[PDB]
RNA sequence: GUUUGGUUCUAUCUAGGACCAUGAUUAAUAGGGACGGUCGGGGGCAUCAGUAUUCAAUUGUCAGAGGUGAAAUUCUUGGAUUUAUUGAAGACUAACUACUGCGAAAGCAUUUGCCAAGGACGUUUUCAUUAAUCAAGAACGUAGGGAUCGGGUGGUGUUUUUUUAAU
């Protein structure tokens, strides 16, 4: 379970960090627009499901 | 004192990214007026609802003359009514508890600032004279 | 120097070109 | 320090106040925002002074603040 | 810009008559008013607290306690001072406290809530000269630079953190 937690944390922090920077620099929309992200939010899926929940 | 005010730009026409007609703004402002909203609130809700600058620019005239034209005039102007509302609110609070000497001072000041504007409105005769704040 | 300590896109503006603010026939 | 009191440098006019220049004018821009609920567009002022609401699905667009109003974290905007 | 009233004239669509509810440009770095995030030991009313001070109760042990430059007066074996556990009473808000904050001025420092008000800022919102100055009266009692407080804009590092809201 030590090598399991090593491998699982090693792939998880990598995909979390790349999703965080991907939502932190997602400036371009195809028609001119700039997506407001908010500070230190980690995921496009997170803001998507948040804006679905705020209906 | 200090300065903090709007800076209406040098142009005097609809700002050309406008994509909306002229009488639609008139319908919008008579809709908000029949909802029962004061002209300054019409102005800010028209700055933010659809992208007008103000009605003297986008329509042919100001909102006061366009509401008098559409038949939704106010019987007393905005600043007069708002100073009267502030005066009756601070009077009600002072009659709730008469010990508020600062509210007594501010009621005297609001009475002075409303009698100045009542003097202006009587001397320009846009409200019917004999109107002297009850 | 304080503003250049903060910012990143700040050109080292030369003193011999400080006063020119426009040239027709821009470059050849 | 010592500049012409006619048309100054554009950096200097953007530096100083919006009332103290030669011809005073605005520094608030109108921007069009895409409602993330129903993907339509609406215009909104910069210093919005009111929580503006979309006509299709009145979710929210910008909570007002003292200066610029904060766009509400799902909206995508463009200056115009 | 009426709700209706009534007339005729085409092959159910139309034409022509009357009544009934509206007042000159600009928007001063002149002015007052709206609106917004705020802002303050600004005010009024409740409410909460603190350890002091005094008094009272109950414990404990024994000759002094007080007070001053010395004394003295006073209190004290019916236990003064001191100690501990409480309880009551009113007043005040130690340090934080600054060349900082507010109010028209005198003044204003515990918390929390209510009631209104006010200032600055922000503003492509409204009104259109409404301004200032004071007897009488009224309420209350020369130019420059640095730093800081309140607000706003931009930058882009650490504090921050992430689908609960806030900013
Ligand atoms: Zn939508």
């Amino acid at each position: 379970l030590k090598e399991d937690i090593h491998t699982h944390m090693a792939i998880f922090e990598q995909r979390e960090a790349q999703a965080q920077e991907d939502v932190q620099s997602s400036i371009v929309d195809e028609d001119g627009f700039t997506l407001v992200v908010g500070k230190n939010t980690k995921s496009l899926n997170s803001i998507r499901k948040k804006i679905l929940n705020k209906n | 004192k200090g300065i903090s005010s709007s800076a209406i730009p040098y142009s005097r026409n609809a700002p050309a990214w406008f994509k909306l007609s002229s009488e639609s703004v008139i319908e919008q402002i008579v809709k908000y007026a029949r909802k029962g909203l004061t002209p300054s609130q019409i102005g800010v809700l028209l700055r933010d609802a659809h992208g007008v600058t103000q009605a003297r620019v986008i329509t042919g005239n100001k909102i006061m003359r366009i509401l008098k034209s559409n038949g939704l005039a106010p019987e007393i102007p905005e600043d007069l009514y708002y100073l009267i509302k502030k005066a009756v609110s601070v009077r009600k609070h002072l009659e709730r508890n008469r010990k508020d000497k600062d509210a007594k001072f501010r009621l005297i000041l609001i009475e002075s600032r409303i009698h100045r504007l009542a003097r202006y409105y009587r001397t320009v005769a846009v409200l019917p004279p004999n109107w002297k704040y009850e | 120097a304080n503003e250049r300590r903060t910012r990143k896109d700040m050109p080292y503006i030369s003193e011999r070109k400080k006063q020119i603010v426009g040239t027709v026939h821009k470059y050849e | 320090l010592v500049q012409d009191l006619l048309h100054p440098t554009a950096a200097s006019e953007a530096r100083k106040h919006k009332l103290k220049t030669l011809v005073q004018g605005p520094r608030s821009y109108f921007l069009d925002v895409k409602c993330p609920g129903c993907l339509n567009i609406t215009t909104v002022f910069s210093h919005a002074q009111t929580a503006v609401t979309c006509e299709s699905c009145s979710t929210i667009l910008c909570t007002p603040t003292g200066g610029k109003a904060k766009l509400s974290e799902g909206t995508s905007f463009r200056r115009k």
